[PDB]
């Protein structure tokens, strides 16, 4: 053969695409709680 | 002779600078990085594109990480020279990012304009306009292709690139609402432009492709990203006419640790107008001639630097009943705070107070935790609007506590705060850590 | 039995976000 | 009150910002450095200096490291204001850097124009213009001393300073081929200016002198410098005046890890003319008056920002037959890429596509290694050149796919590749680690 | 797509990607000590007015003091173009004292030189907005001006002055307020009848720290890489005609010096570093029959036409031996700020550096004039033979000549900026070395 | 959705409960655990004669 | 092209003047590659 | 007056038996797929 | 979206259960009072679950 | 695309080339029937 | 008004002594130079014909 392979135009071996599910999964929830009221939160019991 | 004459002139006062040195910076060693490639891929828009319409675009998962996103519009101008003012970002009325059903951020067209006016500077700002406006006195019928780069927490910082390869279970998408009226393209003032073309939109996303080992690591490991959010609720101004110095006490409904509090005052009819209109060259249509009017701006010069046309007199932020800092005059928030923190020039009508040393920076440098404050109120004192806007003698030569009679048109109050939050990526599912 | 890009291994969490299954009906 | 009312507003959502703190912003410890001194001295120019002449400079071992190099010119112009356009660098048409018999780099005036039109931005570029031009409306007979800095790998940052101290047996030389024509000095277009004086040139080189301890290590130890190269060959293209939207496949011949590809379309008779000329302000000599002639530029304003005078409609890069990215319109490469990658404004007609996140920096940030690519192609699509350049109604009042008839003169295609190589220094001998 | 670039991976990449150390898509932010920043007004001790000297003493409201802005309220006495940097013109001398020891002192002309050299881009435009009337405001306009101070602790938090660490020492600023300010109370040398006196206030932002860091500042000894300004004025040797005057200035500088900057000015007109000439923006009425080259068109006082500048060449000599070979004046106006700053410099202001990054604070090269017996700056002037009133001659001549009106630039201001070490321990401060 | 009748123009409601017309709780918004509940109202333009 | 006498009556190496409009050159190749599918992920074995 | 085209893309689905679906879901597969390679270019057609 | 066109929605997991899906349209009259009869239902020609 | 990876890319004129080469007899004619107006239809004709 | 350039990529494969080349008018066998109205270069060169 007049030539040896130059190494030009190589390939990626076993390239996988982006792992994408078709499930549109539940939005992940917050770790903390919705902040409420710092001065009179949760209600104040009122005597009879 | 030469430099050798100061090297030998060595003594004790040099030790603090050159004695027992730690570095020589004439041999810079650069750090070896992870192999990656950048590609621009076109997205497909869901829904009919049009004035006043809302469409959504889901980002096609062609690569590993997402950095910038640029919205492309093709516009035809319905007016002539000086009739438009950043029409591309006016058209882009708002955008929000949703990760698996949870919204992270929401930007509005006047934010994009504020950001450009407040944080983007020098040649960059000019180039931004080139991409978003007509700047060489183009005429009616001209067609131009416009680009509006988005500025979410991941768009301009590669270090916060959205790790799609690690969101195997969630959809990532942007919602786009386009404005119903764009000055000089669809409407001229409030009058419709007959025959105006419907701009065409395309949304492009720039992907990062990773090599073998790093792609594995991004896909299989959990991530903790520090991200930015924009907080916004709009309100209304209390701009007086004569003899009254108005004062508003706007209780802020912000949450979470932020970098800064920024605001402007807008004329709802004339997009981008943050100051009064006066018969000053470049400030109004026909300004300086007998045809001059102060009810219509010279739109291509809507933004100005003359604070005399500003409406804000003084302001302070108060937290829980006590002052956050001492009262400062309106000119302090337009020029000094950004000087001390951003390093650019802020045009008249845009005001900033920072809680951070480098609010323009990505590296956290100070904050304000609104979720731990019982009552954060922004106090805004207004200038008396007694100057006759049509008389340059009165506009260019009056006291600091007065503004133009036309300032009463700035009826919309836009107060913004920029946040910190944390984006958790775990087992292919994303969501933010902190609620409110 | 799985290629690496598929997911981060689930451990040290218990949000009860995802189901167990046989994947065929 | 004040800062303390803020300071105590501390919570759980601060744990990722101020919890277990690592740094304090308000006490910086500065690193001590190896003592050094800088000198700026003259080198001997070998050969006759003048128009069209070839001279060389050999850098004498007056010191340890070489950093910046500034070439001085004295010219007197034969034209009034606006007749010149960067004449100092137009003359400096080809500068070749040789180290150890090996060619390290070659820069062309057109490259200095592309670099200034692409990476040098803000106040720094205004200064550059006053370094290379007559700016403050000088008239016929005015003399000016010019400074043209060189931008080789060791010229802008000390981090890659060239160690002569470590090149005991290899000489470092610069070859200077000077242009036969400089606009406004000895020619006005093709017309010679009678009595024009020959340029006078002096080459100044900046030396660093190091303290005794480190400079010994320099002379004795091996070094590996990660440095930039410019690769270039020119080509020829054509755009019709009517009925056809031309395409042309430009065959590229580049090697090694590449930071970016940048290019322009030039009118060879007028240095830096990358756009069409037209009878609109600043777009041709006499523009706006009866004397306007669209075949000759109003030279001092040759650079414009009006994309409608540019000839590129779209471009794509293909590597080994594969689309490297989806076809983008020309304004992407003129405005969006420098926005993303540089942060400044690129005049119309100058285009950039980067492989790097920060091509303006020296820390490698992403490269395309053309050593494994057999045939890289830049696919160009051109605008129809059917608008009569003399009629503003059509020049500034038309569609994105059409430009002026004078665009057909932008026949010279100049594609630049910015690359990496490694310059090894050992035992007084220098050389590039990979030779291509 | 982009995969094709990942595929095209070769041997040349061994230096770029081999055994990666960093990635660009996973940034880790460093956590910082909790602090708050507050804007607090200081009280001025003394009567504020033109020609008066007042002082202020720093109230220890917090843990560190960082960014001081002096505010002026002025009424202009002229129309647009009659003023040029009036806020810093008034702010004539600012003296920094920490514990009884003089630490620094800045002058109005230094603020203009600094603005002429180191402050650049939109930041310099904004500076001008804070110090001038830039929107063609007419007589009677009232404006609030801001002149930020540029002491060592003012531009970077890393050099903030730890008052908690200085509980036994007084920190004060002395302010000399100029008797003549152009377009405010004088037009040239002519008083403006009815001109208002200035109102002044000083605002500074304080830094408040949490418990652990304020304790460390209060108890531990500290050293700060303090920078200082050195200045004494001298007269020029500007020639009239047929000769290029020589002048040798004997310098009185000491300490490890970053750079030397100087200008030639008209002491009557603040910021005039160039000759006046009948070309656009170079003198009052330029281009019209009313043009005069004895009075500037003040608002455009600063120009970039170096042919109106008087420096033909400069050389610095140390102990009898030249430090570098003689350069023409345009080198110091155009190349040194280019190499070192990457900004612009107006004509008549010159910079030569010993430092590679003088705009930075980390040391990048110094000349220690504490160890040099004779530091001399040699000047060559341009011949002042051009008729300033003829634009054909002003814009049509050689590099070694300038305008006949250049002979008004009678004052020479040479500034030196250098390093020192500020020591703070057990509540008191002072310098490690002073010469 | 919440009651099944007809609401005249000008009267608006948003329900947290599934069937608020009933007596038994069917979903509630606890305003004692909320810092502020802010109602945002966008008006129509009053241009019709 | 408008004269059948020449168009239907000339030799092998000669064609009509109107052939000069066939300026677009379109060269196609069809090849093999392999689509590899494992546990929900797929991709080209020889990728570019 | 030309009207915009209306497009509707239809795809033919294969539903398999339970035993073969099991095999498809569980087992690795390699398909000897075909690709098309194409770039456009320009030709130089002579005049006379 | 248009007359005679087909559309679909792939419903994401914003929540746990779906309780109520309402389709809405923005329509203009092509005629005066009495020319219509439940046009929203005529338009919503086929709904497939 | 599968998983975001491009598997193949066809053009209008490739479809023409494939019909020109590999479709043959009534399949090419029927292909035409599915792609053009073949019965000398007049202005206004609508065809799926 | 222009200076052309080319990058003509070669496809040769053996130990080679030399590369030789010319440019020619395909109409006229052996014409490697331009024609000009000088002796021997054109038909009738030097005359009005």
């Amino acid at each position: 053969q007049p030539r040896g392979y130059a190494g030009l135009r190589p390939y990626e071996k076993n390239y996988e695409g982006i792992a994408e599910a078709d499930v549109s999964a539940l939005q992940a929830r917050y770790l903390d709680q919705t902040r409420g009221r710092p001065r009179t939160g949760d209600g104040d019991t009122e005597p009879i | 002779a030469g430099g050798l004459s100061q090297l030998v002139a060595y003594g004790a006062q040099d030790v603090y600078l050159t004695g027992n040195p730690q570095i020589t910076f004439f041999k810079t060693v650069y750090r070896r990085y992870t192999n990656f490639a950048i590609e621009s891929i076109q997205q497909t828009i869901n829904g009919s594109v049009g004035f006043g319409n809302k469409v959504s675009t889901q980002i096609s998962r062609n690569g590993d990480l997402i950095t910038d996103i640029v919205v492309e519009f093709v516009l035809t101008k319905g007016g002539n020279g000086g009739t438009t003012y950043y029409p591309a970002e006016e058209l882009l009325q708002d955008v929000e990012l949703e990760i698996g059903g949870q919204r992270i951020d929401k930007h509005y067209n006047d934010w994009f304009r504020t950001y450009d006016a407040l944080f983007r500077m020098n040649d960059d700002r000019y180039n931004y306009r080139r991409m978003t406006d007509w700047v060489n006195n183009e005429l009616v019928g001209a067609q131009k292709r416009f680009y509006v780069p988005l500025i979410f927490f991941f768009n301009q910082t590669p270090g916060l690139a959205l790790p799609l390869i690690a969101l195997q279970y969630h959809e990532v998408k942007l919602y786009f609402t386009l404005a119903s009226q764009v000055q000089g393209v669809n409407y001229n003032g409030s009058s419709a432009i007959a025959g105006a073309a419907q701009p065409t939109m395309s949304v492009w996303v720039d992907y990062i492709f990773l090599d073998t080992q790093e792609r594995t690591r991004f896909a299989q490991l959990p991530h903790e990203y520090l991200i930015e959010q924009l907080q916004f609720t709009g309100s209304e101004t209390a701009t007086p006419s004569a003899t009254t110095q108005a004062s508003q006490n706007i209780r802020l409904n912000f949450n979470h640790p932020t970098k800064y509090l920024a605001w402007n005052f807008n004329n709802p009819t004339n997009y981008g107008q943050y100051t009064a209109l006066a018969n000053i060259p470049g400030a109004c249509s026909g300004a300086g001639t007998a045809a001059a009017t102060v009810t219509t701006p010279d739109y291509g010069n809507t933004g100005t630097y003359n604070e005399q046309l500003a409406v804000l007199d003084s302001a302070k932020i108060q937290l829980n009943g006590q002052d956050r800092f001492a009262t400062r005059k309106g000119s302090y928030f337009n020029k000094v705070q950004p000087y001390q923190s951003i390093g650019g020039v802020t045009p008249a009508g845009v005001y900033l107070y920072s809680f951070a040393l480098k609010p323009a920076g990505r590296q956290p440098s100070g904050t304000c935790n609104f979720s731990r404050i019982d009552n954060a109120t922004l106090s805004l004192t207004y200038k008396t609007c007694s100057i006759d806007a049509t008389s340059p003698a009165a506009v260019l030569g009056n006291t600091e506590t007065v503004t133009a009679n036309t300032a009463t048109l700035l009826t919309a109050l836009n107060i913004y705060a920029k946040n910190y939050n944390v984006l958790r990526i775990m087992s292919g599912m994303g969501g933010l850590a902190y609620a409110n | 039995p799985k290629p690496s890009p598929e997911a981060a291994d689930f451990a040290q969490f218990a949000p009860k976000n995802l189901q167990a299954q046989n994947f065929l009906t």
